[PDB]
């Protein structure tokens, strides 16, 4: 029945089976998902698909590439700690920050897995007066040398044309030794499970801002459910406390999204990445 | 019945054995034990302490047990007690074979036999009486009436015995009563009398011996009991 | 078995079936009571038939006329507490008394039960040179009206002629609203449940002393059990303590039974009827 | 056999679970739990590290 | 299993079965006494034929008899506590003996049971020079009588020649009222039941020495197990304390079997026989 001696909802019972209803009848409603919605939603492995905007590349020059890992994209960016100072009464207040990052719907379901397997996409947003784009992956680590060319001459290359395509996108495939990769940060350093990729994105003319938003490919999947992550109030991100100079917002960030407004918030002075160390 | 909806508590059945008398029930565990694979000697083995025949308490009743074993003489007439007057079955229960078997047992419901002896050698002469009045402690104003006088008696139920013609004599009395058995523990309501006359006296000097028996038949006995009264 | 953890012997179990011998075996003995008694009682219903007295009028005048209700005669009479002054010395004692009543056969089966359905049977003991008795019963109020006729024109009248037949019986009916009525006293007055009935018994020539006798009629029948009602041993009936001008009685009865001695105990001198409130 | 007579305790004779060597034998209740619906990837997909060859102590 | 609430081994159920084994597999394994020992032993009542010297006559003179009873044969000797002074210092030192006896194998069977049933076989060796040994069982008590006769006409005579036949083998059959008779010591009196029988041993000519072995004839069984009995270690015949006279052995001994040795202690000088109620 409902009550008893024995565990009467183990997590591998209620995998399985739902306890009696408290009505001892049927409890469930039919679903109308389709009906309502107009779409119907059962898993995660679609919704990822979905993409959205992730970093963005400003506190270069006018350079002609940008290289950055692959699996860092994978992970939520870090969440950081500001320190702000009153220009005036010189008293410090403290709030959090996103440099120049921000979650993708990929991040918020991959947070919750161990391992990935599969392609990771990538879609970038350039400033005016970029003619192309270009798209290369190599492996960050010719393994064996204290150094890695600068250059290659087997690699992919993908060029998309700005002024008639204006989002450039490319889809960065599974290169790994193992079956499902490993993409959080770890020290091991014996033999490795991260499969170790660079992608770096070139603009002709060079230019300084580069916007990009990443999503799955088809062949996205997740292994080890692990948790859910440590997260951060969204609505913290309209909450401010006002000092002399400006605005402090509770959740600071940049102009990660090259189409949304940029928030009225004085810069920072020092920014410190929350450890799991820090955690009490 | 009021419906008892139970599951905490086992209706442990058995663990309830009764032993002829006494029933134990019991809780938690019964434990039996003692030396396995019993065996038992043949017969020829042993059963030299032992009669080719089983006694009950029904029987140790139906023995015969000596009463009376006296004379009277010629000076002793007619009408007049040759023996004395015995209480039925209190003059009889009362004998160790008896009372040590009946004891254990609530009432006693049986007619009684009582049997006389009579010794002659073929020169003796004379007639003598034996009877018996029912119930001498209900009616005891009737008693000495009834049991004084020959004529008065032989009426009654009664059994005569010619001198020399009678060696045995054997009255039967059936169990009669206002209730259905004789109480044990309270000996209340004897059913019987027995009284003996003489019909008529001797006519030499030499006396005459007997031997009164008593037993009973037709048993039935009662319940079981502890049969202690408060004094 | 005899015992156990379930209760072994409740109401509802003890009216169907009986717990095991303590022999453990038939404990059971046949009937006999028609062997020995010569005859068989099975049901209070039957025993109800029997008539003994129950109410003695004498405190009147010469009237020609006696009313009183019916239903108070399935009541069992009411106990008084008299008062017993020492002619002498003046102290008090002490004892118990029925005001010219008594209970009937009747009456220690109808205090066991709520309710009664049925006719009641009254019988009349008369004086000497009564030539007739008259029985006739009136609804005891006009409903709506603050007093009630004294005569009827449709009643019933039933004469029996005392010189030829001394005893004068009566059968007066069930007439009441309801299935089954009450006839104990209440405060109820929205509407009734009891059938309230007067009864008129009548001398021709007028006399004092009217000795009533009730019994059960043939449709006499009670309904719910309720339980044994307040009693008083019959053995106080002769207990007395003797004080200067007589006898106290601890149970006082006046000669209610036409044919019973009067006891020779001295009058009371107040009477205080046992209420519910009284019980200690 | 000496008889024994018991309705209070449950002859437990589950809850006694020998693995290899070790028998455990239990009172009150013995529980057991995981991921459940297990399978197990065919060997193509593993079996990188093995022989196609057991060992035994032998 | 092999735990429970039950009682897991009780003695009725340990002569019938074993409880399940620790490593919940057939335990047993098979037996191979035949096949190294090179014989079986299974039953007790086939190891008491063994014979073993129990007792020996030194003590009186040269005689031409020796009377003794049957049944002491079958108990174990008595266990003595001897008595030792020093010549020198006048100290006591105390220890335990065997007065001219010994038990035997049949004793060791013995003493574990009640009753016995059967007959006792009775060997003797004598010292040189004698020719003849005869043997007579006689009924040590003419019921009723004060005394008992010194000859008898119809008694069993058994003659062994020892210069052609060394030891002096008799066999003394089971002569007792009873199916199995009793052959330890008691109280009873009012009728027996021991069968109570002497047995004379002569020598031609007269000798001083008798020495005695015992064994259990074929007809020998035991009753009723009763439990061990009190022992000494066999290791305390060697142990021994020195004093100035000679050796003290903890279990002294004398020549009871005339092919040991005779240790070297010396005489001691009281000798108390244990009692039961010595016991502490």
């Amino acid at each position: 029945s409902n009550s008893g001696t024995e565990q009467q909802n183990p997590r591998g019972s209620s995998l399985l089976t739902d306890p009696e209803s408290i009505t001892k009848s049927d409890p469930y409603n039919p679903n109308i998902s389709l009906l309502i919605s107009g779409e119907v939603f059962t898993n995660f492995r679609n919704l990822i698909k979905r993409v959205n905007f992730r970093k963005a590349t400003t506190l270069n020059g006018k350079r002609i590439s940008d290289t950055f890992d692959i699996n860092s994209l994978i992970e939520a960016p870090r969440l950081d700690i500001a320190q702000y100072v009153d220009t005036e009464t010189k008293e410090a207040k403290y709030g959090f920050s996103y440099f120049w990052s921000a979650p993708t719907t990929l991040n918020i379901v991959a947070e919750m897995y161990a391992l990935y397997r599969g392609g990771v996409r990538v879609k970038v947003v350039t400033e005016k007066g970029v003619d192309f784009v270009r798209a290369t992956v190599s492996p960050q680590q010719t393994y064996g040398s204290d150094v890695a060319p600068t250059t290659h001459i087997s690699t992919p290359l993908a060029i998309e044309q700005i002024p008639i395509k204006g989002v450039a996108e490319f889809q960065i495939p599974y290169y790994a030794p193992c079956l499902s990769s490993s993409f959080r940060a770890n020290s091991e350093t014996f033999y490795y499970s991260s499969g170790r990729n660079n992608l770096d994105i070139a603009t002709s003319p060079p230019s300084i801002n580069r916007y990009y938003a990443v999503g799955a490919g088809d062949d996205m999947d997740f292994s080890i459910f692990i948790g859910t992550p440590p997260c951060i109030h969204a609505s913290q991100t309209a909450q401010f406390t006002k000092i002399k100079q400006g605005k402090v917002y509770d959740l600071r960030y940049d102009q990660y999204d090259p189409f949304r407004e940029v928030q009225d918030g004085t810069a920072f002075l020092n920014a410190r990445s929350i450890e799991d160390s820090d955690l009490l | 019945m009021a419906e008892q909806i139970n599951e905490n508590y086992e209706n442990k059945q058995q663990l309830v054995e009764q032993t002829e008398i006494t029933t134990f029930e019991n809780d938690l565990i019964v434990l039996e034990d003692g030396p396995q694979m019993e065996e038992s000697l043949p017969f020829a083995f042993h059963g030299q302490h032992t009669d080719n025949r089983q006694h009950t308490v029904v029987n140790f009743l139906q023995r015969p047990q000596v009463i009376f074993d006296s004379s009277w003489a010629s000076d002793v007439p007619r009408n007049k007690q040759f023996m004395d007057s015995i209480m039925i079955p209190d003059d009889i229960i009362s004998f160790p074979m008896f009372a040590e078997k009946l004891k254990g047992f609530s009432s006693l419901r049986a007619t009684a036999v009582i049997t006389v002896q009579f010794q002659t050698q073929p020169f003796q002469a004379g007639r003598v009486m034996l009877g018996s009045f029912p119930l001498p402690t209900l009616n005891p104003t009737r008693v000495k009436f009834a049991t004084n006088h020959v004529s008065r008696l032989m009426l009654l139920n009664h059994v005569q015995c010619d001198i020399a013609k009678e060696t045995e004599v054997s009255l039967r009395i059936p169990f009669v009563s206002p209730y259905n058995s004789y109480d044990l523990v309270s000996k209340r309501f004897p059913w019987a009398k027995v009284v003996g006359l003489v019909y008529s006296p001797l006519t030499t000097t030499i006396p005459v011996d007997f031997i009164v028996y008593g037993h009973f038949e037709d048993v039935e006995l009662g319940c079981p009991t502890s049969g202690m009264l408060a004094q």
